[PDB]
Protein backbone atom coordinates (compact mmCIF):
# COMPACT_ATOMS: atom_id res chain seq x y z
CA UNK A 1 0.00 0.00 0.00
CA UNK A 2 2.92 2.57 1.21
CA UNK A 3 6.55 2.16 -0.15
CA UNK A 4 9.10 1.33 2.74
CA UNK A 5 10.23 4.65 2.44
CA UNK A 6 7.44 5.98 3.78
CA UNK A 7 7.48 3.40 6.42
CA UNK A 8 11.07 3.08 7.45
CA UNK A 9 10.85 6.84 7.57
CA UNK A 10 13.93 7.65 5.17
CA UNK A 11 14.28 7.30 1.61
CA UNK A 12 17.81 6.81 1.09
CA UNK A 13 19.30 7.25 4.77
CA UNK A 14 18.27 6.92 8.30
CA UNK A 15 19.04 10.13 10.08
CA UNK A 16 20.71 10.42 13.46
CA UNK A 17 18.48 11.59 15.92
CA UNK A 18 19.38 13.62 19.29
CA UNK A 19 18.41 12.17 22.32
CA UNK A 20 16.57 13.27 24.85
CA UNK A 21 18.45 15.51 27.64
CA UNK A 22 18.12 13.82 30.94
CA UNK A 23 19.50 17.13 34.04
CA UNK A 24 21.10 14.78 35.95
CA UNK A 25 20.48 15.27 39.49
CA UNK A 26 16.73 15.89 39.17
CA UNK A 27 13.69 14.67 38.32
CA UNK A 28 12.75 14.82 34.10
CA UNK A 29 9.51 17.57 34.11
CA UNK A 30 7.60 17.08 31.00
CA UNK A 31 3.81 16.79 30.86
CA UNK A 32 3.86 13.00 32.21
CA UNK A 33 6.01 13.78 34.81
CA UNK A 34 3.64 16.11 37.43
CA UNK A 35 1.96 14.21 39.61
CA UNK A 36 5.60 14.32 41.51
CA UNK A 37 4.72 17.35 42.50
CA UNK A 38 0.82 17.79 42.33
CA UNK A 39 -0.56 15.33 44.12
CA UNK A 40 -4.29 14.44 44.42
CA UNK A 41 -6.04 16.36 47.67
CA UNK A 42 -5.18 14.90 50.44
CA UNK A 43 -4.44 17.59 52.95
CA UNK A 44 -8.01 19.24 53.66
CA UNK A 45 -10.59 16.59 53.67
CA UNK A 46 -12.51 16.95 56.59
CA UNK A 47 -12.32 20.65 56.05
CA UNK A 48 -13.99 20.09 52.95
CA UNK A 49 -16.82 17.34 54.47
CA UNK A 50 -17.06 20.38 57.07
CA UNK A 51 -17.09 23.42 54.60
CA UNK A 52 -19.17 21.35 52.23
CA UNK A 53 -22.10 21.05 55.36
CA UNK A 54 -21.84 24.95 56.13
CA UNK A 55 -21.96 25.87 52.59
CA UNK A 56 -25.45 23.97 52.19
CA UNK A 57 -26.61 24.85 55.11
CA UNK A 58 -26.29 28.56 55.12
CA UNK A 59 -27.04 28.87 51.38
CA UNK A 60 -30.23 27.09 51.89
CA UNK A 61 -31.25 29.63 55.09
CA UNK A 62 -30.93 32.75 52.78
CA UNK A 63 -32.14 30.98 49.70
CA UNK A 64 -35.40 30.02 52.26
CA UNK A 65 -35.45 33.69 53.20
CA UNK A 66 -34.72 35.45 50.41
CA UNK A 67 -37.98 33.23 49.31
CA UNK A 68 -40.27 33.84 52.09
CA UNK B 1 -32.01 24.38 45.68
CA UNK B 2 -32.95 23.25 48.97
CA UNK B 3 -33.63 25.95 50.33
CA UNK B 4 -35.65 27.35 47.36
CA UNK B 5 -37.61 24.42 47.86
CA UNK B 6 -37.67 24.43 43.60
CA UNK B 7 -35.42 22.67 41.70
CA UNK B 8 -35.66 24.78 38.26
CA UNK B 9 -35.72 28.63 40.28
CA UNK B 10 -36.98 30.93 42.86
CA UNK B 11 -40.73 31.55 42.73
CA UNK B 12 -42.75 34.89 43.49
CA UNK B 13 -39.89 36.93 40.88
CA UNK B 14 -40.64 38.63 38.05
CA UNK B 15 -41.85 41.50 36.41
CA UNK B 16 -45.92 40.22 37.22
CA UNK B 17 -44.54 40.14 41.11
CA UNK B 18 -42.52 43.66 41.32
CA UNK B 19 -45.33 45.11 39.20
CA UNK B 20 -47.77 45.12 43.21
CA UNK B 21 -45.68 47.37 44.74
CA UNK B 22 -46.48 50.24 41.73
CA UNK B 23 -49.91 49.01 42.03
CA UNK B 24 -50.29 49.44 45.90
CA UNK B 25 -48.56 52.84 45.54
CA UNK B 26 -51.26 53.78 42.94
CA UNK B 27 -53.89 52.07 44.65
CA UNK B 28 -53.02 53.81 47.95
CA UNK B 29 -52.95 56.85 46.19
CA UNK B 30 -56.32 56.81 45.24
CA UNK B 31 -57.42 55.24 48.75
CA UNK B 32 -55.84 58.73 50.49
CA UNK B 33 -57.44 60.87 47.96
CA UNK B 34 -61.21 59.57 47.85
CA UNK B 35 -60.33 59.49 51.96
CA UNK B 36 -59.19 63.14 52.28
CA UNK B 37 -62.98 63.94 50.24
CA UNK B 38 -64.87 61.59 52.73
CA UNK B 39 -62.98 63.13 55.86
CA UNK B 40 -63.68 66.62 54.11
CA UNK B 41 -67.30 65.45 53.82
CA UNK B 42 -68.13 64.27 57.10
CA UNK B 43 -66.37 66.69 58.62
CA UNK B 44 -68.31 69.50 57.26
CA UNK B 45 -71.51 67.87 57.81
CA UNK B 46 -70.07 67.38 61.68
CA UNK B 47 -69.49 70.77 62.43
CA UNK B 48 -72.45 71.85 60.61
CA UNK B 49 -74.32 69.93 63.00
CA UNK B 50 -72.44 70.80 65.82
CA UNK B 51 -72.88 74.96 65.41
CA UNK B 52 -76.37 73.87 64.36
CA UNK B 53 -77.16 72.43 67.92
CA UNK B 54 -74.65 73.39 70.49
C1 LIG C 1 -22.92 9.27 46.22
C2 LIG C 1 -22.53 9.43 44.75
C3 LIG C 1 -21.11 8.90 44.54
C4 LIG C 1 -20.93 7.61 45.34
C5 LIG C 1 -19.71 6.85 44.82
C6 LIG C 1 -18.73 7.80 44.14
C7 LIG C 1 -17.83 8.46 45.18
O1 LIG C 1 -18.21 8.57 46.30
O2 LIG C 1 -16.55 8.90 44.83
C8 LIG C 1 -15.98 9.82 45.72
C9 LIG C 1 -16.11 11.23 45.17
C10 LIG C 1 -14.72 11.85 45.02
O3 LIG C 1 -13.96 11.62 46.17
P1 LIG C 1 -13.73 12.86 47.24
O4 LIG C 1 -12.35 13.44 47.11
O5 LIG C 1 -13.91 12.36 48.65
O6 LIG C 1 -14.85 14.03 46.99
C11 LIG C 1 -15.02 14.94 48.03
C12 LIG C 1 -16.38 14.68 48.65
O7 LIG C 1 -17.37 14.91 47.69
C13 LIG C 1 -16.59 15.63 49.82
O8 LIG C 1 -17.81 15.33 50.43
P2 LIG C 1 -17.89 14.08 51.50
O9 LIG C 1 -18.34 12.83 50.77
O10 LIG C 1 -16.55 13.83 52.14
O11 LIG C 1 -18.99 14.48 52.66
C14 LIG C 1 -19.87 15.52 52.36
C15 LIG C 1 -21.18 15.38 53.14
C16 LIG C 1 -21.89 16.73 53.18
O12 LIG C 1 -22.86 16.74 54.19
C17 LIG C 1 -23.95 17.58 53.92
O13 LIG C 1 -24.08 18.57 54.55
C18 LIG C 1 -24.99 17.22 52.87
C19 LIG C 1 -26.33 16.98 53.56
C20 LIG C 1 -27.24 16.17 52.64
C21 LIG C 1 -28.58 15.88 53.32
O14 LIG C 1 -21.99 14.42 52.54
C22 LIG C 1 -21.96 13.14 53.12
O15 LIG C 1 -20.95 12.73 53.60
C23 LIG C 1 -23.19 12.25 53.17
C24 LIG C 1 -24.46 12.96 52.69
C25 LIG C 1 -24.77 12.60 51.23
C26 LIG C 1 -23.75 13.23 50.29
O16 LIG C 1 -16.87 11.99 46.06
C27 LIG C 1 -18.24 11.93 45.82
O17 LIG C 1 -18.65 11.93 44.71
C28 LIG C 1 -19.22 11.87 47.00
C29 LIG C 1 -19.82 13.25 47.24
C30 LIG C 1 -20.70 13.71 46.08
C31 LIG C 1 -21.95 14.37 46.68
C32 LIG C 1 -22.80 15.02 45.59
C33 LIG C 1 -22.91 14.10 44.37
C34 LIG C 1 -23.77 14.79 43.31
C1 LIG D 1 -7.07 21.26 36.17
C2 LIG D 1 -5.60 20.78 36.26
C3 LIG D 1 -5.56 19.23 36.25
C4 LIG D 1 -5.01 18.71 37.62
C5 LIG D 1 -4.36 17.32 37.43
C6 LIG D 1 -3.34 17.05 38.55
C7 LIG D 1 -2.00 16.53 37.98
O1 LIG D 1 -0.97 16.97 38.38
O2 LIG D 1 -1.99 15.49 37.03
C8 LIG D 1 -1.89 14.19 37.58
C9 LIG D 1 -3.07 13.39 37.05
C10 LIG D 1 -2.94 11.89 37.36
O3 LIG D 1 -1.95 11.68 38.35
P1 LIG D 1 -1.37 10.14 38.61
O4 LIG D 1 0.09 10.09 38.26
O5 LIG D 1 -1.54 9.78 40.07
O6 LIG D 1 -2.13 9.14 37.76
O7 LIG D 1 -3.22 13.69 35.67
C11 LIG D 1 -2.10 13.48 34.80
O8 LIG D 1 -1.32 12.61 34.98
C12 LIG D 1 -1.83 14.48 33.63
C13 LIG D 1 -2.67 15.75 33.78
C14 LIG D 1 -2.47 16.62 32.52
C15 LIG D 1 -3.25 17.92 32.62
C16 LIG D 1 -2.38 18.99 33.28
C17 LIG D 1 -3.19 20.29 33.49
C1 LIG E 1 -4.96 0.86 4.46
C2 LIG E 1 -5.81 1.19 3.29
C3 LIG E 1 -5.08 1.99 2.26
C4 LIG E 1 -4.74 3.37 2.76
C5 LIG E 1 -3.27 3.44 3.03
C6 LIG E 1 -2.76 4.77 3.44
C7 LIG E 1 -3.26 5.11 4.81
C8 LIG E 1 -2.59 6.34 5.27
C9 LIG E 1 -3.09 6.79 6.61
C10 LIG E 1 -2.12 6.38 7.69
C11 LIG E 1 -1.02 7.38 7.78
C12 LIG E 1 0.00 7.09 8.81
O1 LIG E 1 0.97 8.09 8.65
C13 LIG E 1 2.11 7.83 9.34
O2 LIG E 1 2.52 9.06 9.92
C14 LIG E 1 3.66 8.87 10.72
C15 LIG E 1 3.83 10.06 11.61
O3 LIG E 1 3.49 9.64 12.84
C16 LIG E 1 4.88 8.54 9.84
O4 LIG E 1 5.99 8.33 10.68
C17 LIG E 1 7.24 8.49 10.11
O5 LIG E 1 7.82 9.68 10.54
C18 LIG E 1 8.22 9.69 11.87
C19 LIG E 1 8.64 11.08 12.31
O6 LIG E 1 8.02 12.03 11.54
C20 LIG E 1 9.37 8.70 12.08
O7 LIG E 1 9.82 8.78 13.38
C21 LIG E 1 8.80 7.30 11.79
O8 LIG E 1 9.76 6.33 11.90
C22 LIG E 1 8.10 7.24 10.42
O9 LIG E 1 7.24 6.17 10.38
C23 LIG E 1 4.55 7.21 9.14
O10 LIG E 1 5.54 6.87 8.27
C24 LIG E 1 3.20 7.32 8.39
O11 LIG E 1 2.83 6.08 7.95
C1 LIG F 1 -1.65 29.14 35.11
O1 LIG F 1 -1.29 28.44 36.26
C2 LIG F 1 -0.11 28.87 36.86
C3 LIG F 1 0.82 27.67 37.09
O2 LIG F 1 1.95 28.10 37.80
C4 LIG F 1 2.88 27.09 38.08
C5 LIG F 1 3.67 27.48 39.33
O3 LIG F 1 4.97 26.97 39.25
C6 LIG F 1 5.80 27.33 40.31
C7 LIG F 1 6.45 26.06 40.86
O4 LIG F 1 7.38 26.41 41.87
C8 LIG F 1 7.90 25.38 42.67
C9 LIG F 1 9.26 25.29 42.84
C10 LIG F 1 9.81 24.30 43.64
C11 LIG F 1 9.01 23.37 44.30
C12 LIG F 1 9.69 22.29 45.20
C13 LIG F 1 11.05 21.86 44.64
C14 LIG F 1 9.90 23.07 46.50
C15 LIG F 1 8.71 21.09 45.37
C16 LIG F 1 9.12 19.69 45.92
C17 LIG F 1 9.93 19.63 47.22
C18 LIG F 1 7.78 19.04 46.28
C19 LIG F 1 9.70 18.77 44.85
C20 LIG F 1 7.63 23.50 44.15
C21 LIG F 1 7.09 24.48 43.35
C1 LIG G 1 -1.30 20.40 38.45
O1 LIG G 1 -0.09 21.04 38.14
C2 LIG G 1 -0.25 22.33 37.62
C3 LIG G 1 1.00 23.15 37.91
O2 LIG G 1 2.15 22.35 37.79
C4 LIG G 1 3.30 22.93 38.34
C5 LIG G 1 4.49 21.98 38.28
O3 LIG G 1 5.57 22.64 38.88
C6 LIG G 1 6.77 21.91 38.98
C7 LIG G 1 7.91 22.90 38.76
O4 LIG G 1 9.11 22.22 38.51
C8 LIG G 1 10.20 22.84 39.14
C9 LIG G 1 10.64 22.39 40.37
C10 LIG G 1 11.71 23.01 40.99
C11 LIG G 1 12.36 24.08 40.40
C12 LIG G 1 13.55 24.74 41.13
C13 LIG G 1 14.08 25.99 40.42
C14 LIG G 1 12.94 25.20 42.46
C15 LIG G 1 14.61 23.62 41.31
C16 LIG G 1 16.09 23.91 41.68
C17 LIG G 1 16.34 24.82 42.89
C18 LIG G 1 16.66 22.53 42.06
C19 LIG G 1 16.95 24.36 40.50
C20 LIG G 1 11.91 24.53 39.16
C21 LIG G 1 10.83 23.92 38.54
Amino acid sequence: PLPNAVVQGYTSVRGPKRPLDHFYGRTPLNIDTLWHWVKFPHRYDNLRFAVCFWAFLVSAHFANKKQR
Amino acid sequence: IYGRGSLYGYRFDGEIHRQEAQNVILYKEKEAQEMAVVMEKLEKEIQEWLKTME
